[PDB]
């Protein structure tokens, strides 16, 4: 790595010495078998090798990339083998007791087994001393400082290659630069590990007090690289962008409420603050496309990191807050989708977490039977981790809700989202104040991140902020499914148990809302009952309600209201009966039945 | 706003016309149902009546309801979690498919689909070892689904 | 649970345990119904669980063969000469003879309890037998089979019923029916039972070809004797036949892990602990090898066994 | 009030009872009207097996409801 | 009128019966739980096989009469 | 028997059949053009299902009646 | 084309695959990049297992899809 | 009919076999009598190995023939 810093000088004058065209010819010394690429396939790779069709030897460029290769395959391999050997230390402790807790009363089989476990205990002491050793020279703040210096320099090198003019570090790059061809030549064909290595090193090395990033002025240059990564065309694999955002999390993670070590850089860099929030704002949407919810380590963790960033980003730096307000007032089409996707997750986060806590209790009650096995305990560990992740995600996501409601309540009141928000809030309130959480007594809930009444406080605040919006309370008044005035009354006593969670005036405001919604709830009953009756053929076949705007389905020749067919069309563009190719333009309104419904309501007015 | 009023009419369709081999309805929760099905006579399930746990999604009409078993069974397309390899719910889920129609498609399970081996050990047995399949299915029928 | 180490070492326990049965067995009204109680039969039970999951299993399982007995007797002086180990033998074989006679007294009244009593005992032995066919493989599942001490003890125990009808006067030959294998089996298994000079195809037909059945304990006991002879200590002798090879195998690595440079700080201590158990293992393998040999050299027991062989052949 | 009781054969009988009556009373009525032994009788309502110690009002059994009767029996 | 039967491995079982029950009917009442081929029917009472064609009545079978389920017939 | 068939997007083919044929034989004139495997032989008829294994007399395929062919994505 | 797969620890090893390739065909390209014998090759997609002999196009695995390299109770 | 086979230690376990039965068909009757999984089931006849899927009549193995249960370098 020492050969790097001469061309990675802090003056940054030898950038042109290393050719970014180093991967136009095929490889000469390094291997590409299994070399996954950035945002291109082998099919384009081999053709592009030929597509140029012409080669100037130079040690420097080969050494530069061999540096990254030995970074990833090398001490990156060491940290993975040892960070492993931190958790693999506990795995070794499990496999040792797998051989020691058993009956060792054989004549020679147990003798062989003792010698076998002696090798495993030698490896165990090997792992313990690796833990007591590698961390030592990781604490060697010179070696790590040199490595991080190389990271910064290499990043400074590679960021100029995406700039069409390569004006950096002597100038800036206009952002963003803008699908399978829109990626800028030739960054896309570069090896993938050149990014995975450094990010792995940064992610793992930040678990010690003398970590290289701690109070380092050279750091932050590659943060710009991370931000520029999130033109979305730059890379293709999502699961290393997930690593990037997970890095940015700890990079902005707040012991004594100390500012995050990137907060100054996240707030004192033009190239970053200009487009960072837009970037991960867009990114929070896409990760749902990485399959559905099967197991942990899914896009939800990516959401966890992508959210706890903003969680403090709104707190400390206000310029981003003003940027967000401008965004929400200008391209709110961008913002509403983001709000909807995150609102969607909450529909089952708490349900799934309660389910998995019950599963953990079930597995715990299966064992300790005083009246596979360890695979079931690995399942218990995985389910406890899943429940902790779900609870934490719910907490962070809800905490995000209130600080945006307080600032810009006019965003949440879009018609397509307000009903959903009210439904979700009421269902969460019922799920919490209900017996499901009361009976589920988790041993040390502080461990599994289940902090119920704290979340209840945030939920209450969510109602409080927008409690003065007619459309919101009207939506809450219209939740026939899970509305009850007694839920708020129960919440009052539940918060009164541990006093100080809410103010007496907080209780007054929430009870004001609870009463104020009750009348809007009641009046709808009289509207639907006295002036609403139950005729036939006036009811939506898919909803069984009268249609204020009944429209004729061009395929099935049936009447339906616009909302029902719009909801059906958002899931698939097919008719519910004959599956004809259905579009909103092909529909036809029904005026005669609309006027007949008006006359029916007039007749109902003649009744009363 | 729209979610509940479908469920009441789908339930009252039972009162207007009761089913042949099944039944439906909720406890007190609207979205928490408990269904019923009796093992077909022309099947090793014969002598078996099943207990069902149902939770409706955010949209019973617009989304398929996830359904779980309470009574253990020995069938290829069913695991211990009561997961149903019904191709209607995830692929051709129409909004017009009634809960009764879904119960009918469940009653179609009986006809095992081999290309969906939820439990491959039982799937291969259905592929070649139908006698012991039929014996053990009734064994577990008498064990659980009394 | 409390006396889980139910070996023959604690000479102040098993004598009392035997005497406990010694009083029940005496009373004729006790014997005629002692055979129908809870815990008498086993469960489909695990083959290695006939040790600790029935009535008799905890008392007649006592036999010198048990590993800890050999560890406690010959594991002290592992390189003892023939006379030193013969001392342990001549000491323990007398106790073995005492216990054999004591519990044969049990089983005699057990058979002489009642009709259902003697049928129940025959069934109880047969069930243990037919679930041990795995004993006669090259590498049987030892951890999943009845301990060969137990299977050998029952053998020369039940062999005692033979010599009355195997009298040296040879007058009770007609007592054991040679037609005992005309009907299908009643208590002994024939699954995998190879035949002499006939196949299953003729066997099943000949079962029917007679088409008729007079119960008798004696004939069942005679054949169960041979069955336990083969599946029992017949299995045991081969079971220990590889032990002598195993002793050389264990000594093969003894100097292999000592010829290395033993100059570590704590890996050296772990290596020394790896052979502190290995020398005890050698002293235990040698104990087993020099203990199985002596009771085979117990001329009285083998004399009785050979007498049974001669009588059965006659 | 009248209700519907379904046997394993699908044979439907209307039983005129009252909500205050117990399940044991209903099974006695079934045994009187068909001779079928009550110990073999297993009543199913909305996927629930009822208890002879309990009554019809306990499980919200309204009139003209459908009850499924299961006969647990073994020829062997 | 149920009877008990025990196999070689000792699996006790019960089966309700009648005086007129044919032996093959009784055997058909066995593979329900044990899965035995009825062609290899081999039942043992009083040390005798049961004539399959006849019924239980010509045998002095009494209440809880013991049988032995030894039908190995293993040509293997 | 001329029976039309159309996929999800609206593309259709012109194929011949006979009244007493089977749906798989009708499907045998569906893999003649594209080469659609029988595993994806899905037939949709007015909110109901049509199993592949049956015949045309059971599918009541009338004269010039359009059926629905949708790619199957089985698995579960 | 190319597809993805991830282990328990989060590593995301990509690998080119072809529609014709079977599940064992792709699993043959696994021990080369991770050193895992196919005896423990366990694949889950969308929460459902995959048949050993079945081809890639048997699970509609599109371009830029996702796999999940999970492991059974084997190894160690 | 019945055939023979011997291990390394000389024991001679016989077992009935049928001309139709394959080599795996007979080897399935081996772990029952000796507890050996067919993963190591190695058969030599007249110094030549036997193909796995091949049937019994594929080596003219007559009645009262001889097999040789040998083992590979597996086990231990």
């Amino acid at each position: 790595v020492r050969f790097s810093q001469p061309f990675l000088d802090i003056s940054y004058k030898k950038i042109d010495k290393i050719d970014a065209n180093y991967f136009n010819n095929p490889s000469l010394f390094i291997d590409l078998s299994g070399e996954t690429r950035l945002n291109s396939d082998f099919k384009e790779a081999d053709a592009f090798y030929d597509k140029n069709r012409k080669s100037k030897p130079n040690f420097i460029s080969d050494c530069f990339f061999l540096t990254l290769t030995y970074l990833h395959y090398g001490l990156g391999g060491t940290l993975s083998f040892e960070e492993k050997m931190g958790s693999e230390i506990k795995a070794l402790k499990e496999e040792i007791e797998k051989v020691k807790k058993i009956a060792a009363n054989h004549d020679v089989f147990a003798r062989f087994i003792t010698a076998q476990l002696s090798k495993m205990e030698k490896a165990l002491k090997t792992t313990e001393s690796l833990r007591f050793a590698l961390q030592g020279f990781f604490a060697h703040r010179s070696l790590q400082l040199e490595v991080f210096d190389f990271i910064c320099g290499a990043s400074t090198f590679l960021i100029r290659v995406v700039d069409p003019e390569h004006e950096f570090p002597f100038k800036q790059i206009k952002l963003p630069l803008i699908l399978r061809a829109h990626a800028p030549v030739p960054f896309k064909y570069y090896p993938e590990f050149v990014v995975e290595g450094p990010v792995n090193y940064s992610l793992y090395i930040s678990k010690y007090q003398t970590s290289p990033i701690f109070r380092n002025p050279r750091l932050g240059s590659f943060v710009e690289f991370t931000t520029m990564v999130l033109c979305p065309e730059l890379v293709s694999n999502p699961h290393l962008k997930g690593k990037l955002v997970q890095l940015l999390s700890v990079g902005a993670m707040p012991t004594d409420n100390s500012p995050g070590f990137m907060m100054d850089i996240f707030e004192h860099d033009e190239l970053v603050n200009k487009n960072l929030l837009y970037a991960l704002l867009d990114f929070y949407v896409i990760v749902e496309k990485t399959g559905s919810s099967s197991q942990f380590y899914d896009k939800f963790n990516s959401r966890y990191s992508i959210s706890i960033i903003l969680e403090e980003l709104y707190y400390k730096i206000p310029s981003y807050k003003n940027q967000l307000i401008w965004q929400s007032q200008n391209n709110a089409d961008f913002f509403v989708r983001f709000v909807a996707r995150m609102l969607n997750d909450l529909t089952f986060l708490l349900d799934e977490g309660l389910s998995n806590l019950a599963e953990v209790h079930n597995i715990q009650n299966e064992l300790d039977n005083r009246a596979e096995d360890k695979e079931l305990q690995t399942r218990l560990a995985s389910a406890s981790r899943q429940a902790k992740s779900s609870c934490g995600l719910a907490d962070k996501s809800m905490k995000l809700f209130e600080i945006y409601s307080k600032d810009i309540p006019a965003a949440f009141v879009t018609p397509e989202i307000v009903y959903r928000l009210a439904s979700m809030l009421n269902y969460n309130l019922e799920s919490l104040v209900g017996p499901k959480c009361g009976e589920l007594k988790v041993k040390d809930p502080q461990s599994y991140s289940f902090n119920p009444k704290d979340l209840l406080k945030a939920l209450t605040t969510v109602y409080i902020n927008l409690s003065e919006q007619s459309e919101f309370i009207s939506a809450v008044a219209k939740d026939e499914r899970s509305f009850n005035r007694n839920l708020f009354v129960r919440a009052v006593d539940i918060l009164g148990r541990k006093t100080g969670l809410a103010s007496p005036e907080f209780i007054e405001k929430l009870l004001n809302f609870a009463n104020k919604a009750e009348e809007q709830r009641k009046a709808d009953e009289e509207e639907d009952l006295e002036y609403g009756d139950v005729p036939d053929e006036f009811l939506d076949p898919l909803m069984y309600t009268i249609m204020k705007d009944p429209v004729i389905l061009p395929a099935s020749k049936m009447n339906i209201d616009r909302s029902t067919i719009k909801a059906h069309l958002l899931s698939d563009s097919t008719d519910p009966f004959n599956r004809m190719p259905l579009k909103l333009e092909d529909v036809t309104p029904n005026e005669e039945l609309r006027q007949k419904i008006l006359c029916f309501k007039k007749q109902k007015k003649e009744e009363a | 706003m729209s979610s509940s009023k479908r469920i009441a009419k789908e339930l009252s369709d039972l009162e207007r016309d009761p089913p042949t081999s099944s039944s439906a309805g909720p406890g007190d929760d609207l979205y928490h149902w408990q269904a019923s099905i009796m093992g077909p006579a022309d099947s090793p399930y014969a002598g078996g009546v099943f207990f069902l746990s149902i939770h409706f999604p955010t949209d019973y009409p617009f989304k398929p309801p996830k359904i779980s078993f309470t009574t253990k069974i020995y069938h290829p397309n069913i695991n211990a979690n009561g997961n149903i390899c019904l191709d209607i719910l995830k692929d051709q889920w129409s909004p017009a498919l009634t809960l009764s129609k879904v119960l009918l498609s469940i009653s179609s399970l009986t006809d095992a689909n081999p290309d969906d081996p939820l439990v491959p050990e039982i799937a291969h047995i259905y592929k070649t070892d139908r006698p012991k399949y039929e014996a053990t299915a009734r064994e577990w029928t008498k064990k659980y689904a009394v | 649970k409390h006396v889980s180490h139910f070996d023959l070492n604690e000479s102040v326990i098993y004598n009392n345990v035997l005497t406990i049965f010694e009083l029940f067995v005496t009373f004729k009204p006790i014997a005629e119904i002692f055979t129908k109680i809870d815990g008498f039969f086993a469960d489909s039970c695990k083959p290695q669980d006939f040790e600790r999951k029935t009535i008799l299993g905890p008392i007649l399982s006592l036999s010198p063969i048990e590993a800890a007995v050999a560890i406690r007797n010959y594991g002290d002086n592992l390189l003892r000469s023939k006379q030193q180990t013969a001392m342990i033998h001549e000491s323990l074989q007398a106790e073995h003879k005492v216990v054999i006679d004591r519990l044969f007294f049990i089983v005699d009244k057990l058979v002489r309890g009642s009709l259902n009593s003697r049928t129940d005992m025959i069934s109880y032995f047969a069930h243990i037998a037919n679930k041990n066919h795995l004993r006669r493989a090259d590498h049987p599942p030892f951890k999943e089979l009845s301990s060969n001490g137990f299977m050998s003890n029952i053998t020369l125990l039940l062999v005692r019923f033979s010599q009355p009808f195997l009298d040296i006067s040879y007058k009770k030959i007609d007592k054991i029916d040679a037609n005992y294998f005309n009907n299908p089996s009643l208590f002994i298994d024939l699954s995998g039972e190879t035949r002499l000079n006939s196949d299953f195809k003729e066997a099943d037909a000949f079962y029917d070809k007679n088409r008729k059945s007079k119960p008798n304990f004696i004939s069942d006991c005679f054949f169960l004797t041979l069955t336990y002879l083969h599946y029992g200590l017949g299995g045991t002798l081969s079971f220990e036949e590889k032990m002598g090879s195993e002793i050389k195998a264990l000594k093969e690595e003894i100097e292999k892990v000592k010829k290395i440079a033993a100059n570590h700080d704590v890996f050296a201590r772990f290596i020394t602990a790896q052979l502190s158990k290995m020398e005890k293992a050698l002293k235990t393998t040698e104990s087993l090898r020099f203990a199985l040999q002596g009771f085979f050299a117990h001329r009285s027991l083998q004399l009785e066994v050979f007498d049974f062989i001669c009588g059965a052949s006659t | 009030m009248q209700i519907f009781v379904k046997t394993l054969t699908g044979k439907t009988i209307t039983l005129e009872v009252e909500p205050s009556d117990t399940i044991e009373n209903v099974k006695a009525k079934i045994q009187d009207k068909e001779g079928i032994p009550p110990d073999q009788q297993r009543l199913i309502f909305a996927g629930k097996q009822l208890e002879d110690g309990r009554t019809l009002s306990d499980y919200n059994i309204q009139k003209e409801s459908t009850l499924h009767l299961v006969l647990r029996l073994r020829g062997g």
